[PDB]
């Protein structure tokens, strides 16, 4: 028969919303939690994930901030609170 | 599968299906004692 | 047993100007300005100020600080105008009508403030302008006196709502709106469709209306919030060089009111409004475009994409942006079929797998000193020296990678692998694995990720391999069967003898094996084909699945020992004995398939030898 | 790259990239060149390095020049591997996943070894049969010596 | 359209998710397999159980 | 280990906590040893191996596996595809 | 209607036992049907 | 020359009508015959106290029987395997809501305000001031846009809708969810996520 | 919230932490005294429970000393009636709805509310318990 | 000429596999749908109806 080569090899990431659903699924939280960290837009946990991981959180992602000053610009007000388990002190969790 | 469409054939539906009884249909009063809630209401 | 408690409230709500004010803590913005043409410097008060914002380039609090604007007059949250329903026509029971043509057509209002004397008989909305207001009332008072209590009496544009909800009393609110929806009930059925179509509307009005005021009193947000006089600026990182010209259009515009106000005895009214509607407007197209009856458009005729726009649809900051990263640590490469690799292994090419483990390679290089530091080991890798792929094969070692379908399909489209390095430039991949991704081989590129974390490589392992996933959740069934080939090469094995007239040329009217190595090596030594039939000496129990009926014949010897010939099998027995011989009428090929299976159960037995 | 000066070294640098720029900075017209090295060496008040993938012998070199314009033709003599498309005329999409010696490809009656091998299961899922008559006749016309 | 109708799917159920051992009702559907193979088969009334 | 890693959820009531307390003495070994878990032996493999050995059974530490037959340093094993 | 108890639910297709806590049931349930989706005369 | 008139003689979109719930006949044609005659007779054959009660349940009931089996009449026709809690699940919380006639009016339930079907029951079975609800099958679109967490349903559609709504209440996240945390990257309290870890 | 999600860790738990009257008493407590959003709904379904746990739980003196306060506080008076009535049957009654007159006491609301709405007969039943 | 056309084309497709199975049961293209492997009638009889 003839056969042809084709140009893929010549010519030449993100996760998308649906492997949130997967990961879900498996229930893997901190693998779930790794996709939208410092493998992500984060620049304060990228900045010393390199060095933990060539040695041997707590902190909203850049996203969330910037989700928060698109709010903000609407004149909504978004705040994140983390009441205490222990007793009961509210504090802001700066974003 | 349907239930009936009649309402009192219904009921019986219910009773035989175990979806609904005698034994749910009670209200706070009559649990708790309140004899006197009864000469309240209906005067 | 205690739940481990975790409460994290996130509440959002309206915000006061003052708070909008400590957001700005000075940052108040009025030059309508960016970066200079020539100089490439932001200007001092514009929307890219480094003063407002902090410093250009520590430089990362461009993104979060934010500036605010002063508006001279008030301008309603459209949000809370025209997105029908409407709160504010809901909480000042007005029509929407009455309320558009407040901020829109230039209208009047009487008696905006209840709280405090008031001496005229006007009533409320006044579609035309007094006579007596511009020139009487006005020379009476003087203008001096007159201003003091002007907007106490006649009131125009947003400042009338802003001060009408200040001065409502959401108290007698929810009293005389339930009085009111209890005497449209008392009276009932109309005998009219159209009347009893708009007392049901007048009724959930009143209801919607006393609930915004239950919520109002028992929380802190302020309905005169509706109302905004002061306008909060995006970050300048969020809007490098769209928006930018629409917060330099209400910029421009707003000053451009101050100086026909701030001097001397300007013409009010005509001139006034004028740069006091196009303000609303401004602020209107700035947060929500798509409401706008008129929606502005650029001299390209673009719809502008309002605040409003950048967090609805996809392209949205809220779905693509959070449901979902540009992950780091990925590789796309097209994928081959590796159908020697194990049902959990995958292979990855050495320039996949270096770019992925860039951290742990360098790791391994300073642990075992072949590196000084971080520097030399990048130096190291960008040489490529045979130690650095040693490296990268013990670092690979029991790390777990996960593999990604980009056009997802399942659970399995995103799953854990060992990685093995394995030579070329492609992503070897197990036959049967590819199933559960669809992974066809006329095209597929898959993204892999390396978790970091210990907590994630535990996950990893111990949640997402595919040797802990072989049922599907939807019923309860396998995912990896075989298919193709593989199920073509077991349909052969034991599609058995040909039997009947496809066997004999004529009507009737074979080799005995002791066991079935013997069988299996007979085959190896081509002395009998894969579908040739034989007798196989059963040692153990009765156990080949065959139809149930009595023997086809018996053949009783004299001397008690009786032969069984069944349709599949012979069992010889005997009344003197209790022998129990059975032969097995069989092929290599079904011997070859349950030899495979049982080997593969002992083999596997041995391994894991838990006996020893 | 559109144009800064054009340099022939750039400093801080050694001779495992600046071996083939020449007196302007432009690589040498047949030199090879693999990922990494320095084509075009500029200086702005900004470089031009061979990416990854790109390998190969330099062909042509053009000087525009008004900023000037440097353009620089690599050839790559890409021959099949693992991982190729390759595809019959009948909608017969394939990778190539395994490449083997000709000693253990399966081999004709007359000794030949195959060039390549399909899967038969293919044709009854995508219904293309005429990949069945083309193929008997390439053998019939090649031996028969016939188009 | 199926993958439309994934993502509604999902979102109204993706907050359920088991969190106690016994919630403690007695309330159970009834079930009779007597009434019922009139209208589907008897296999797939096994899953159902 | 993958007939090892069911046999420890065999006893255990939830696998979500199995992974989290492995993870969790995972960390612990690696705080302790830093320069110990890069290479042929693993953080994770370490508790597995050691979680088996508790048993009462045998198994290699982390199950690291050499190379018998690696001919020379600079000889990597090629994997046939 | 937030969360399911494991009774209530059942065994759990997947591992063949009782379901354990903290499975997000939810969301394998949406999967479960979106999944056959891409699935779905004579007369 | 001449027109002849003959007489000739469903998959996703049959799924997606039943699971939207357009209308309440869209998904069997008789259960609004059913429900319609429920709502006009139980409500006065029963007391206050227990005409809504079992008279909603009735069609909670009979709905859920229902929407299951036209579900699975379509995936099973189709040679596709389900199991039942993977759809009651989804019923569930179609099934869930109940909604306030327009006659009871009081301070804890006012007309056209949803609430849960057990919030409806328990409250009934004390309180006496006019609890007048009836059963309302939402849809998943619909449903989902009425939980308790407004980050999901600002995330999934009518984004200014919500947020807008959401903000004059001052409204309370708790973050309950899986979709929640996952917007603001905190770990999910699902899988390994679930209470915290210990 | 707080004081509920411990609530749901023992009402949806095992027997011996299936909660008593003490335990309703608090959860009802917290919502009653809450400076937030509106929690009458929350009380009412909170009741709901108790009434179909009436097999293991009986309400007591401060249970309805609660409801009262939370009805009369809410505006609901009918219930909050019904309540007073089931508490003048115990011996300290309106002394521990007064709660040493402290959280605005409920004691005189309750007067107040039904001095307002003009249930009068029910007013001179209430003075009649203090 | 709709009717007459479908129960022929019916019809063959109903007796393929029994003849298949009658007179040529290790036909390779009877053997990759009948075991399940690949294809199914349908795609078969777009190949022998």
């Amino acid at each position: 028969p003839y056969i042809l080569k084709l140009i893929h090899q010549v010519d030449d990431q993100r996760v998308g919303e649906m492997e949130v659903w997967a990961l879900e699924g498996f229930g893997v939280a901190h693998i779930l939690q790794e996709m939208l960290t410092y493998k992500s837009d984060h620049i304060r946990a990228r900045q010393e994930v390199l060095g933990t991981t060539i040695i041997g959180p707590e902190d909203a992602p850049e996203s969330f901030r910037l989700l928060v000053r698109e709010l903000r610009s609407l004149a909504l007000e978004l705040n994140h609170f983390l009441v205490s388990e222990k007793n009961f002190q509210i504090n802001r969790k700066e974003v | 599968d349907w239930f009936p469409e009649e309402p009192f054939e219904a009921f019986k539906e219910m009773r035989e299906r175990k979806v609904f009884d005698v034994s749910d249909m009670y209200t706070i009063a009559d649990v708790w004692g309140w004899t006197w809630e009864k000469d309240f209401k209906n005067k | 047993m205690i739940d481990r408690y975790k409460h994290q409230q996130l509440r959002i709500g309206l915000v006061s100007p003052q708070q909008i004010s400590a957001w700005a803590t000075v940052g108040e913005v009025t030059k309508p300005y960016t970066f200079h043409y020539k100089t490439n410097k932001p200007e001092k008060d514009g929307l890219f100020c480094e003063r407002i914002f902090g410093p250009i380039k520590d430089s990362r609090i461009r993104r979060y600080q934010m500036g605010y604007i002063k508006l001279t007059c008030p301008v309603t949250h459209v949000w809370y105008l025209k997105r029908l329903p409407s709160y504010i026509a809901n909480l000042l029971d007005k029509p929407l009508k009455e309320l558009e043509g407040l901020v829109y057509c230039d209208f009047s209002f009487a008696r905006p403030i209840t709280k405090k004397p008031t001496f005229l008989r006007l009533r409320g909305s006044f579609e035309y302008e007094i006579q007596s207001w511009k020139y009487s009332i006005p020379l009476f008072f003087t203008t001096q006196g007159f201003e003091i209590f002007r907007n106490r009496e006649i009131s125009t544009g947003a400042g009338a709502i802003r001060e009408q909800l200040a001065d409502l009393d959401l108290r007698i609110i929810i009293e005389n709106s339930l009085v009111e929806w209890k005497q449209l009930g008392e009276e009932g059925p109309t005998g009219n469709e159209w009347e009893d179509r708009k007392i049901v509307r007048r009724k959930d009005f009143l209801v919607r209306r006393m609930e915004l005021a239950k919520h109002f009193i028992r929380t802190n947000i302020e309905p005169e919030w509706m109302v905004l006089c002061l306008l909060p600026v995006l970050p300048p990182e969020l809007r490098p060089i769209d928006i930018n010209e629409l917060y330099r259009r209400v910029i421009y515009r707003n000053n451009t009111l101050t100086d026909l106000l701030t001097t001397s005895r300007s013409t009010p009214g005509e001139l006034v409004m004028c740069q006091e509607k196009l303000v609303q407007e401004a602020v209107d197209t700035l947060l929500d475009n798509g409401i706008r009856g008129q929606p502005m458009r650029d001299g390209h005729n673009k719809v502008y994409k309002s605040f409003s726009d950048v967090i609805e649809g996809k392209e949205g900051r809220f779905r693509e942006t959070l449901l979902g990263k540009r992950v780091d640590y990925s590789g796309r490469s097209v994928i081959v079929v590796g159908p020697s690799l194990s049902l959990h292994r995958c292979g990855l090419p050495r320039e996949i797998a270096i770019e992925l483990f860039q951290t742990f390679v360098i790791r391994g290089l300073i642990r075992q000193h072949l590196a000084s530091n971080i520097g030399v080991a990048k130096s190291q890798i960008r040489e490529k020296k045979p130690i650095v792929w040693e490296i990268l094969q013990e670092v690979m070692q029991g790390h777990p990678v996960l593999l990604n379908r980009a056009p997802t399909l399942h659970r399995l489209g995103i799953q854990s692998f060992q990685p093995i390095l394995v030579e070329g430039r492609t992503i070897c991949l197990h036959p049967l694995v590819c199933k559960g991704f669809n992974a066809d081989f006329d095209g597929d590129q898959m993204a892999v990720h390396v978790p970091l974390s210990l907590e994630a490589q535990a996950e990893a392992r111990l949640l997402m391999f595919s040797h802990m996933n072989l049922l599907s959740p939807a019923i309860g069934d396998p995912i990896s069967v075989p298919t193709q080939d593989m199920l073509i090469g077991l349909y052969v094995l034991t599609s058995g003898t040909r039997r009947g007239i496809c066997a004999n040329r004529y009507n009737p009217c074979e080799p005995f094996f002791c066991n079935s190595y013997d069988a299996i090596g007979a085959y190896r030594q081509k002395r009998i084909n894969l579908d040739s039939p034989l007798w196989l000496r059963w040692q153990l129990d009765q156990r080949v699945i065959a139809s149930k009926e009595v023997p086809i014949e018996v053949h009783y010897e004299s001397f008690g020992n009786y032969h069984e010939i069944y349709a599949h099998y012979l069992i010889v027995r005997s009344v003197k004995k209790e022998t129990l011989y059975i032969y097995i009428r069989t092929t290599v090929g079904h011997i070859s398939f349950y030899r495979e299976i049982e080997e593969a159960i002992q083999g596997f037995s041995q391994a894991c030898s838990y006996d020893t | 790259i559109q144009t800064e000066r054009i340099t022939k070294e750039i400093p801080h640098l050694e001779g495992r990239l600046l071996r083939n720029l020449d007196k302007n900075g432009i690589v040498m017209l047949g030199s090879w060149v693999e990922t990494g090295d320095i084509l075009v060496g500029k200086l702005t008040p900004t470089c031009l390095k061979l990416p990854i993938g790109g390998r190969g012998r330099v062909i042509d070199v053009r000087w525009v020049q008004n900023p000037e314009i440097i353009r620089v033709y690599i050839s790559q003599k890409r021959e099949i591997k693992v991982g190729d498309k390759v595809a019959g005329r009948h909608g017969n999409k394939g990778i190539i996943s395994k490449i083997l010696p000709r000693q253990d490809m399966p081999y004709l009656q007359d000794g030949r070894p195959v060039d390549m091998v399909f899967n038969p299961l293919g044709v009854p899922s995508r219904m293309n049969v005429g990949q069945i008559f083309e193929c008997s006749l390439g053998l019939a016309g090649s031996l028969l010596d016939r188009h | 359209d199926a993958g439309y109708l994934t993502r509604r799917l999902v979102e109204v159920v993706q907050h359920i998710v088991v969190r106690r051992t016994d919630c403690g009702t007695i309330r159970g559907i009834s079930v009779s397999p007597r009434n019922k193979s009139r209208m589907m088969s008897e296999r797939i009334f096994i899953q159902t159980l | 280990m993958t007939m090892d890693i069911e046999r420890l959820l065999l006893s255990e009531d939830n696998r979500f906590e199995f992974v989290n307390s492995v993870a969790a003495e995972a960390t612990e070994y690696v705080e302790k040893n830093r320069d110990e878990y890069g290479g042929t032996k693993k953080a994770i493999f370490h508790v597995l191996s050691n979680r088996v050995n508790d048993l009462g059974f045998d198994r290699p530490e982390a199950y690291a596996e050499s190379d018998p037959y690696k001919p020379g340093p600079g000889y990597l094993k090629e994997y046939y595809t | 209607t937030s969360w399911i108890c494991r009774l209530c639910y059942g065994r759990s297709p997947t591992h063949g036992d009782l379901v354990e806590l903290g499975e997000a049931v939810g969301i394998i349930a949406g999967q479960s049907i979106g999944e056959p989706g891409t699935q779905l005369t004579g007369g | 020359l001449v027109t002849f008139i003959y007489e000739k003689s469903q998959g996703l979109p049959k799924v997606e009508q039943v699971l939207e719930v357009r209308s309440i006949d869209s998904i069997s044609l008789n259960l609004e015959k059913r429900i319609k005659g429920w709502n006009r007779c139980i409500t006065r054959i029963l007391g206050i106290p227990w005409g809504f009660l079992i008279g909603a349940e009735l069609t909670i009931v009979q709905s859920r029987i229902s929407l299951v089996n036209k579900i699975q009449k379509v995936y099973r026709s189709q040679g596709v395997q389900i199991h039942n809690r993977h759809i009651e699940i989804i019923v569930r919380q179609i099934t869930s809501k109940v909604l306030v006639s327009e006659e009871g009016m009081s301070n804890v339930f006012l007309p056209g305000e949803l609430i849960g079907l057990l919030r409806a029951e328990r409250t009934g079975r004390a309180l006496e001031e006019a609890i007048c609800y009836r059963a309302v099958l939402l849809g998943i679109t619909r449903a989902s846009l009425n939980t308790q967490s407004f980050i999901s349903e600002a995330s999934f559609q009518e984004t200014a809708r919500v947020l807008a709504k959401a903000a004059l209440r001052g409204r309370i996240d708790w973050l309950k969810g899986l979709k929640e945390n996952v917007v603001l990257g905190g770990v999910i309290p699902a899988g390994t996520g679930f209470n915290k870890g210990l | 919230e707080v004081a509920y999600a411990t609530f749901e860790n023992m009402e949806y738990g095992e027997d011996f932490m299936k909660p008593d009257t003490e335990t309703y008493n608090w959860v009802i407590q917290a919502y009653t005294r809450a400076d937030s959003y509106d929690r009458v709904q929350d009380v009412a379904e909170l009741l709901g429970m108790m009434v179909e746990d009436y097999k293991r739980v009986q309400p007591n003196v401060k249970t309805h000393a609660l409801l009262v306060e939370c009805f009369t506080k809410y505006c609901v008076v009918k219930e909050a009636i019904r309540h007073f009535r089931a508490l003048k049957n115990f011996e300290g009654g309106t002394k521990v709805l007064h709660n040493a007159g402290n959280f605005e006491d409920p004691l005189s609301l309750y007067l107040r509310a039904l001095c307002r709405e003009g249930r009068i007969v029910e007013l001179i039943d209430a003075l009649d318990a203090m | 000429s709709i009717e007459i056309w479908y129960a022929t084309s019916e019809y063959l497709r109903q007796e393929m596999n029994p003849n298949f199975r009658m007179t040529d049961p290790f036909n390779p293209v009877h053997m990759m749908s009948f075991s399940g492997a690949r294809g199914n009638a349908s795609q078969v009889h777009q190949l022998v109806g």
